[PDB]
């Protein structure tokens, strides 16, 4: 018999169970709400509300308490013509697995077909292969565009919420293309950087009915070296803030990650990015290379300036974890940190709060 | 959670910097983005469970010898690095990079890497080295230094084709494991 | 200090506790809803949502499971003039107690005043 | 949950019906609503815990003797009822209502009630009974029948002023208790 009510009741109970064991709790909550609403407003199965709300409490506790990995997203171009009618010449941006290594994934996709070769010109397609037999492949890992979730741009949400959104409910994709544009001057490798990023839209929202999903719209981008400095500084500051707070919300945590990041900040020993941005931009030669395009530098200045107190708070937590073992590390860290405070203040001509 | 500590030391004419900056960025061959800050760490596992890993990017400059020795204490494995198609690199290895680093920490599992593995069989670079009385150190000499140092595995990777790079870090991680 | 948020947080926790032990669960639910809403949309104290939703489940289970008595309602006419300005000539419809007997209640309201007549 | 079972039996010229219909309705003296259906039960306790209580309303008609005997089996207490200011009631008590009901269930605690307790001291009704050679049976004769039957308490209540009515049912409930 099964009138519709008890059918969806069984369906939603199973859907919740699947989302539960499958480590995607935001949706499991989003549906347990619909259950409870229909129960207590239509059938009054208050034992149902009891155990249901119990389960939803478990859901919220899991979202915050534990932490779960981030899938790696690749982007497979099944290029050629020796392919079927549905895989022929379009990119399948496979969702992956928790810590999949591009070799492992391209290996599995070797197993998925005969003619296990690889392409090389990863940015553009291949014209000789645009109708050729002898099926062609290309595999590369890309980065998930962050969703811009509603109702979350203003509150100071904990990290867990954001990192958990950092890979799911994702629909736009991006990859990095290093283009050489500038003088090949002896030491300065950063005077030729240009990025023409890959815009990828897959019209179905991961995760879904299938892991893979074909791209729908593909667009080209462009990044100038000043704007590249912009995003590099934004990412740097965000990394520092994230490590600072993620250690501010735990106690049984290794001191290694902050030693890592602060060491990275202090001593660009092999290659020094501060003075190399300087050689590229701060000189008047760049204002002869850019007469009317300037305020990117004010953005860079204020971002490194705001890095400075976040760096200071990283040093504060470093001292909270500083010991005789960290004694020399924090010795050099304090040294170059004070030097850099005075450098930005007097040497640079920059201003900070 | 558990972490990994390991070192990469060598000259500056071989560019292990590019090798590690392209292993961490996950990037495709021939499309690496150089980055300003050193100390390329990563959040990637290969076997068993996820862990935390770093890569100490160590300068090739001679003056920076004053700052280096304090990283080695309290580590897990070390990745001593050399090149096969650079003789000056081998000279520096036999002079400084093998002896002194092995001297500070003679008590830890060790691994060895072979760089520019595609110019070890490239005829043009080999020709230009012969004209410059320069030798591509072949695998048996690597084996000789390996059994002299006793590394858990002498490995050889690359950056133009990434051949076995992931294999190198796989072995390096599984050294303690 | 107590900015307003944590104050109402303490207030609503106590109000819920009172309604809980006082056997009036419809209101205790009606307020635990306001708590949980403000938690998970403003402060993200998901431990708070955890234990809060736990409590609300207990509330619903109690409403159906057990059964609780019905108070008896009387209606007292404090008639006359020898009464104060606030009790003079108007009826106080006392809520009562679980199984109060009109004799017991009129007895207590004899105790409440001199001149215990009817 | 626990229940109470008890009986009320007597004539029809005394109207215990009004007594119980005004004890159950909770109503004020002089403002009782008669109801159609008999068997006035109630949900009221006095002592300890709430319980379920009924009042078997038993007819005074003689023909209905065929239907009555089956209620008495498997009961808790019984409320044998009489009137103090009705001699015909006392005659029926000594003839039928005490002997036979006590005969069916000689094994249960028993209680006795005294009806129209305000006409036991009313001079006008007493006068009209004297002219009708009718006697208001005073308390000592009640005590005599009480110690003849051995009730846990001989009680006397009313309905014009409800004096001790609640006391009567209090004692009746606390008979087992």
């Amino acid at each position: 018999v099964y009138t519709q009510q008890e059918l969806k009741e069984k369906l939603y109970q199973e859907i919740i169970s699947y989302f539960d064991k499958g480590k995607m709790w935001e949706k499991a909550i989003k549906l347990s709400k619909e259950l409870a609403e229909t129960y207590e407003s239509k059938v009054f199965d208050y034992e149902g509300l009891g155990n249901l709300l119990k389960k939803r409490a478990s859901f919220y506790e899991n979202i915050i308490k534990a932490m779960r990995p981030q899938p790696e997203y690749f982007a497979v171009g099944y290029y050629g013509q020796g392919f079927p009618s549905f895989l022929r010449n379009k990119i399948f941006i496979y969702r992956g697995k928790e810590y999949e290594r591009r070799e492992d994934f391209s290996l599995r996709l070797l197993t998925q077909f005969p003619n296990a070769e690889k392409m090389t010109s990863t940015t553009p397609p291949g014209e000789d292969i645009k109708s050729s037999p002898k099926q062609y492949m290309q595999c590369f890992t890309v980065k998930p565009v962050m969703s811009l979730p509603p109702s979350y741009k203003d509150k100071p949400v904990p990290e867990q919420i954001l990192n958990y959104y950092r890979a799911n409910e994702v629909q736009q994709f991006r990859y990095s293309r290093p283009f050489r544009k500038g003088e090949k001057d002896p030491d300065n490798e950063f005077a030729t950087m240009w990025i023409e990023r890959t815009t990828y839209t897959t019209a179905y929202t991961f995760p879904g009915i299938l892991k893979w999903f074909e791209v729908k719209q593909i667009s080209t981008e462009e990044i100038s070296p000043l704007e590249n400095a912009i995003e590099t500084m934004e990412l740097t500051n965000e990394r520092i803030s994230n490590c600072v707070q993620q250690h501010a919300w735990d106690r049984s945590l290794s001191v290694h990650p902050l030693s890592m990041l602060l060491s990275g900040i202090v001593d660009p020993a092999v290659m020094g990015g501060f003075s190399n941005y300087e050689k590229a931009f701060f000189t008047e030669k760049y204002l002869q290379e850019h007469p009317e395009d300037q305020e990117k530098v004010e953005l860079l200045k204020r971002l490194i300036a705001l890095q400075m107190p976040l760096l200071t708070e990283g040093i504060r937590i470093h001292g909270e974890k500083l010991t005789e073992q960290l004694k020399p590390l924090h010795e050099r860290l304090s040294s170059c940190f004070r030097e850099l405070k005075e450098k930005v203040e007097k040497h640079y001509g920059v201003i900070t709060l | 959670m558990q972490a990994i500590k390991c070192v990469v030391v060598g000259d500056g004419a071989v560019a292990k910097t590019c090798l590690l900056i392209s292993y961490t960025t996950n990037a495709f061959p021939g499309e690496y983005i150089p980055t300003v800050f050193d100390n390329y760490s990563a959040n990637v596992m290969v076997d068993g469970k996820p862990v935390n890993l770093g890569l100490w990017d160590t300068a090739g400059q001679e003056d920076y010898d004053r700052l280096r020795p304090l990283s080695y204490p309290q580590t897990d494995v070390f990745l001593i690095c050399f090149s096969l198609v650079s003789p000056a690199s081998f000279e520096n290895v036999r002079a400084k990079w093998y002896p002194e680093v092995r001297h500070h920490c003679p008590n830890t599992p060790i691994i060895l890497v072979g760089t520019k593995l595609d110019l070890r069989d490239d005829k043009d670079t080999i020709e230009k080295l012969k004209e410059k009385k320069l030798t591509p150190i072949t695998y048996p000499q690597g084996l000789a230094m390996a059994k002299e140092i006793g590394a858990v595995k002498y490995l050889e990777c690359s950056a133009l084709t990434q051949r076995g790079l992931k294999t190198v870090f796989d072995e390096a991680i599984r050294a303690v494991l």
